């Protein structure tokens, strides 16, 4: 699954 | 308690590692209706992102086991698990909805006309707290909350497009959190991938623009933007 900003 | 003093509760709590008092503490602050520095913006934004993220990752959990749960057909334990799973919803709502009302009635409102950068990190929050509602939400009630999430995505990417450059930090983490809206959310691999590309190809064209202080932050987005283009056009 893709990742979002931390 | 003084301004002062309740930043510095949060950099406690930060430490301390109490994400709900660092999210008191900030709400205090944006309470008191004058700007966020940029210190200030993050602080807010780490401490609710924590809090959220704490529901986020055990609704993930919860209903891991509610899908495996519903194969085995216990009828007592599917309800609760099914309870539990509605308990950590409604904790996560609370907790975006204590957030977009931040949003929309202190930090937005007292934008000035050149506060670029702030406007797109809370426009970028306002559709990010949205697409964590929409995570969790059905039917008709995920259709409103993912028209609010697009609408405060797509007013910050105008935004950012006209007023900053193609390698700040910002704008990179507004469209690596826009395209992965599109591909988890709207469904929209096509208009994921040419955003993720866009950001990454415009960034790449002026890399010349990277800020000494800043060009750190920015190529770690960039690298996150293709590796979300890589998993997606593998899938």
């Amino acid at each position: 699954t893709a990742r979002s900003k931390v | 308690v003084d301004r002062e003093q309740l930043v510095q509760k949060a950099r406690l709590a930060e430490q301390a590692e109490r994400y709900d008092d660092m999210a008191a503490a900030m709400k205090n602050v944006t309470e008191l209706n004058e700007p966020l520095s940029n210190e200030e913006r993050n602080l807010l934004s780490v401490a609710y992102k924590n809090v959220v993220g704490a529901r986020r990752s055990s609704w993930r959990v919860i209903s891991s086991i509610e899908q495996k749960t519903s194969a085995d057909g216990n009828e007592k334990k599917i309800e609760m698990v099914r309870a539990y799973r509605e308990k950590i919803e409604k904790e996560l709502e609370a907790v975006c909805q204590d957030v977009l009302s931040l949003l929309d009635n202190y930090l937005i409102k007292n934008c000035s006309e050149t506060q670029y950068e702030s406007k797109v990190f809370y426009l970028k929050m306002k559709g990010d707290y949205y697409r964590y509602l929409a995570e969790v939400a059905t039917g008709e009630k995920r259709a409103t909350v993912v028209e609010s999430s697009e609408k405060a995505y797509s007013e910050a990417h105008e935004i950012s497009k006209e007023h900053m450059q193609p390698t700040h930090p910002i704008r990179l983490g507004l469209a690596l959190n826009y395209s992965v809206f599109y591909y988890e959310i709207q469904n929209a691999p096509e208009q994921a991938c040419h955003l993720a590309k866009t950001a990454f190809d415009d960034a790449i064209a002026e890399l010349d623009t990277l800020n000494e202080d800043s060009y750190k932050d920015s190529t770690l987005i960039m690298q996150l933007l293709r590796d979300n283009l890589t998993l997606w056009t593998s899938d």
